[PDB]
RNA sequence: CCCAUGUCCAGGUUGAAGGUGCGGUAAAACGCACUGGAGGACCGAACCCACGUACGUUGAAAAGUGCGGGGAUGAGGUGUG
RNA sequence: GUAUGAGUAGCGAAAGACAGGUGAGAAUCCUGUCCACCGUAUGACUAAGGUUUCCUGGGGAAGGCUCGUCCGCCCAGGGUUAGUCGGGACCUAAGCCGAGGCCGAUAGGCGUAGGCGAUGGACAACAGGUUGAUAUUCCUGUACCAGUUGUUUUUGUUUGAGCAAUGGAGGGACGCAGUAGGCUAAGGAAUGCAUGCGAUUGGAAGUGCAUGUCCAAGCAAUGAGUCUUGAGUAGAGUUAAAUGCUUUACUCUUUAAGGACAAGUUGUGACGGGGAGCGAAAUAGUAGCGAAGUUCCUGACGUCACACUGCCAAGAAAAGCUUCUAGUGAGAAAACAACUGCCCGUACCGUAAACCGACACAGGUAGUCGAGGAGAGUAUCCUAAGGUGAGCGAGCGAACUCUCGUUAAGGAACUCGGCAAAAUGACCCCGUAACUUCGGGAGAAGGGGUGCUGACUUCGGUCAGCCGCAGUGAAUAGGCCCAAGCGACUGUUUAUCAAAAACACAGGUCUCUGCAAAAUCGUAAGAUGAAGUAUAGGGGCUGACGCCUGCCCGGUGCUGGAA
RNA sequence: UGAAAUUUUAGUACCUGUGAAGAUGCAGGUUACCCGCGACAGGACGGAAAGACCCCAUGGAGCUUUACUGUAGUUUGAUAU
């Protein structure tokens, strides 16, 4: 019974992290709508 | 940084206290400080000759007033250990 | 020669395999050895590009030298070895100035030959000779499409092509497929036929060794569903259902010729087959 | 599904090819012993799986448990990236 | 927001009992004693993950499925110490980014040099002690690695010691399986050694009982053993050069010699440490004290070591490293003294109440160590070290449900179906059919033996005796046979109602593909196919093996033809 | 210590009949002092899920082809280079 979420702390933040969003465009973009909408963390 | 503000203030605790018997000094220092350099504000400041110095990151602790919930400043711990033959740091 | 296997067990049963006699070492040349990862049929954007590819064992390539272009010394044939990126054997070879390479196995190759590059090279088995110095008649291999570029035709094992005639600035070949063609006379090619003929006859005898021959399963378009393959879908068992039998991507899999009809190569082929 | 790089498989059993020796022959084929240790080999823990059944079914559990069950050197299990 | 169901279901795998203590209050907190549970784990380490949950002192609002004086909760303080351990200032795999560049309505895609990137390679310290909480981190002792200054002794100063390339090289450097050997851990036995003790329940001062029965890294010496031919002459190469390295031919050597490795052992480290136990007050078993540390048996896939042997599926790279000159050079080396050596992690939990499952959840969670008797074993039962008694209980001992034991006579009459249960089960010996692809079928089937005590043994037995209902006396261990269909087989599949006759498979056949191959991803560039070349690659169908695979080309496709 | 599904309000019987044709509640008759506890599951066309079967909508989606209309690709010619 192995669920879905397993932590890792370098997956996460390769995956959704801050650099990688700027990265690319569209990871930019998202980054965008965080600070438009105002959420205190725009990046895991 | 200035050797003047690379060292904060001292620790007073059981612990650092039988650090003081051993001849070493606890101290909370600037946290970009490395050791080498704490060993180089140690000596200007009281005229003591260092052994060794030690120096270990204390993470910042989480507390909470009432409803607000927040963490402690990060902290750097360091102690000195003075060679014989060296005068004490009076505290 | 060819092995079989004794029927201890229903996977070991018909099971048959090369005995290695010609191989005379299981140590490569350390100097002509290079790193090669298993795309498993992927390409650069990462999807699987060729089917039934990937798995199996690791392999170390081995620089084969299909140029033969160092026509200064001779080569002498140290030891005969097995490939694992290729059908044939290979053949380690010192050159008497001191450059250790790699070729193929000529059949009937031994240790100790001393083969030859160039025109004045005499025709013997190993050899290699710019087509226009080949007789009329000869049984050759390893032949190259572009002066310089290296052999690329007739390289597998058991392989052959023939000299039939020359022509202007090039020369008549009928290649292992029967196919008669041209080639430009200054191509070289290497005297002999690959060596190893005995491969077409191992017996693979269980799926676990394809495995290890990093073939994956082929799933028949028979039994997928109507969205994965044109063949797919139907009650039971069913016929091919259609007007002819078609590959995943509705390519006719029986008789369809794909070569293309404007194929530069066309003014030099003079008589195909396959 | 795949790539790279690591790692795991208690303990038993069986006895392929090959080799040696002795018979046999004109030479052999061949036969018999010994050696040798093959295998998607055998039995069976860990490990992996999930065939039967009972229970559970506002569950201990949004797929499990109990008793049995299959594989267990491979087309294997598994970690990391 | 509050009812009803209802003071009902539930309170989440198992052993607790009593005495004392604390307290307003105790089945639930603390101490004690006995009992019980796990012990290839429910023990000891650790990676990830969590992120203070760790320690001390307080608290009982809420959380804890009861209670709680208690807690992984709340409040207040405190706690993580590195030149050597893991990571960085070292290297690279896959992959990723990517100066110019290629391609593209825009956005951007791809990619060279060059980098990043471990899960791999390289790399200098170990034992003990110490705190409430850290320790290869602090302390004690003794080391090693890199480097600086100085002293001294050596020797070179441009016929020039020494250093030394980003360059030439060597090396690093690698698969699986199989036993065999060496060595050490580890375990066991002992009327070996040391300490303590003499029982009260009938007996024992002895061959009685209990306990313990040893220690590094580094340095010096040695080393079971492992691997390897070594020279010379003439050449050719190594973009320049080389005394390095590669290699061709020819002589001598090749049971050797030389060379390279090597687990471990002995000594020193050790006047040290630990150690059964004894044991202080002022307030604990705590300072402190402290004996002996032998022989024999077994003995590791732990290590020598991927060493050897065999096999086919043919088993990373780079740097560190060692040499070579090229270059650079006036200072180098040895001893000794002193001195320098940065950043990040270090708490705690970690087969769990601290991680993933919304829960203090019967699930999942990589790696290491993982003892004893019987035993092949990490199986099984009971135990050691060690850990634990499961966060609702007390009664009663109705139906009914679940889990479990036994059952007269019968023995599948049940039922869709022997579903379930029962039965067989370990080892040793005897014996074993049709059929067969000659391997198997096969542990077929069907039988016999097993305990204990003497005697003798060729050490496996034999004979003799003894006991029980029963001797693998408990736990752990196949039920078997006859026949038919389907699939050759091992395998794979609908995570979570289907594990199959379905898929796959080795084999067969057809067909495409002459290489910028066909095929596929992509607008393209660029890729895979392949660093492959028709004995190869793609596609369709069939599906081991054995015997075979008949007739039709009118129709539909494909192939050819070109008037 | 302490829920949940359900729940129009309920002082919530049986038979025969009647009724949207299968009544605890309506008619006639019969039976029955008030409140519970432990049990069973005939009924409340019991609870759970705006039936999946069936039909309908000028609903949707996946799939097929010699349905229609298009189209990527492939091919052939003219033309530009
Ligand atoms: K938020
Ligand atoms: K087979
Ligand atoms: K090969
Ligand atoms: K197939
Ligand atoms: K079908
Ligand atoms: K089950
Ligand atoms: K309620
Ligand atoms: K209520
Ligand atoms: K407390
Ligand atoms: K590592
Ligand atoms: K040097
Ligand atoms: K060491
Ligand atoms: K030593
Ligand atoms: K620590
Ligand atoms: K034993
Ligand atoms: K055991
Ligand atoms: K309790
Ligand atoms: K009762
Ligand atoms: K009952
Ligand atoms: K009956
Ligand atoms: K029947
Ligand atoms: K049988
Ligand atoms: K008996
Ligand atoms: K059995
Ligand atoms: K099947
Ligand atoms: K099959
Ligand atoms: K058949
Ligand atoms: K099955
Ligand atoms: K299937
Ligand atoms: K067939
Ligand atoms: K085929
Ligand atoms: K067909
Ligand atoms: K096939
Ligand atoms: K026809
Ligand atoms: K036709
Ligand atoms: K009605
Ligand atoms: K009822
Ligand atoms: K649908
Ligand atoms: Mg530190
Ligand atoms: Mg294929
Ligand atoms: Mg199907
Ligand atoms: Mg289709
Ligand atoms: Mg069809
Ligand atoms: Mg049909
Ligand atoms: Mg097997
Ligand atoms: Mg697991
Ligand atoms: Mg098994
Ligand atoms: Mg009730
Ligand atoms: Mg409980
Ligand atoms: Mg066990
Ligand atoms: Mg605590
Ligand atoms: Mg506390
Ligand atoms: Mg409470
Ligand atoms: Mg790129
Ligand atoms: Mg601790
Ligand atoms: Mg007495
Ligand atoms: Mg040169
Ligand atoms: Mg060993
Ligand atoms: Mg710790
Ligand atoms: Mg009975
Ligand atoms: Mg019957
Ligand atoms: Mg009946
Ligand atoms: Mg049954
Ligand atoms: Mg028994
Ligand atoms: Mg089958
Ligand atoms: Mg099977
Ligand atoms: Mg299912
Ligand atoms: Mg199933
Ligand atoms: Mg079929
Ligand atoms: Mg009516
Ligand atoms: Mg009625
Ligand atoms: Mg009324
Ligand atoms: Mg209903
Ligand atoms: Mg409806």
């Amino acid at each position: 019974m192995k669920r879905t979420y397993q932590p890792n702390k370098r997956k996460r933040q390769k995956v959704h992290g801050f650099r990688k969003r700027m990265s690319t465009k569209n990871g930019r973009r998202v980054l965008a709508s965080r600070r438009r909408k105002g959420r205190k963390v725009i990046s895991a | 940084m200035e050797l003047l503000d690379v060292i904060k203030r001292p620790v007073i605790t059981e612990k650092s206290m039988l650090a003081m018997d051993e001849k070493k000094y606890t101290f909370e220092v600037d946290t970009r400080a490395n050791k080498t350099l704490v060993k180089q504000a140690v000596e200007s400041a009281f005229d003591v000759k260092v052994a060794n110095v030690n120096i270990l990151n204390v993470r910042p602790k989480f507390k909470r007033m009432g409803k607000y919930a927040g963490y402690t400043k990060k902290r750097r711990k360091a102690i000195v250990t003075l060679t014989e033959d060296s005068k004490e740091i009076q505290l | 020669a060819i092995k079989k296997y004794k029927p201890t067990t229903n996977g070991r049963r018909n099971m048959t395999s090369s005995d290695f006699a010609e191989i005379t070492t299981s140590t490569p040349e350390k100097s002509l050895l290079q790193p090669l990862k298993n795309n498993a049929g992927r390409n650069n954007n990462g999807r699987i590009t060729v089917r039934h590819q990937g798995g199996g064992h690791k392999r170390q390539y081995r620089v084969i030298d299909f140029k033969r272009n160092k026509d200064n010394v001779a080569a002498v044939v140290k030891t005969i070895e097995y490939d694992p990126n290729r059908s044939a054997n290979i053949a380690l070879v010192h050159y008497e100035d001191g450059v250790k390479a790699y070729i193929l196995a000529p059949k009937g190759l031994e240790v100790g030959m001393r083969l030859v590059s160039g025109p004045e090279a005499d025709i013997k088995v190993g050899n290699a000779l710019p087509l226009e110095n080949i007789p009329v008649g000869t049984v050759i291999h390893n032949i190259e499409m572009k002066p310089g570029k290296g052999g690329q035709l007739i390289r597998s094992a058991g392989t052959s092509a023939q000299v039939l005639g020359k022509e202007g600035k090039y020369v008549l070949i009928r290649l292992n497929s029967g196919e008669v063609r041209m080639i430009l006379a200054t191509c070289r090619a290497t005297i002999g036929s690959v060596g190893n003929e005995q491969h077409e006859l191992i017996n693979i005898g269980k799926a676990g060794r394809s495995r290890w021959m990093r073939k994956r399963p082929t799933v028949r378009g028979s039994v997928m569903n109507p969205n994965d393959h044109p063949h797919g879908g139907g009650e039971g068992k069913t016929p091919i259902g259609r007007k002819a039998p078609v590959s995943p991507w509705g390519q006719p899999a029986i008789g369809y010729k794909t070569r293309n009809k404007k194929a530069k190569s066309d003014k030099l082929i003079v008589r195909r087959r396959t």
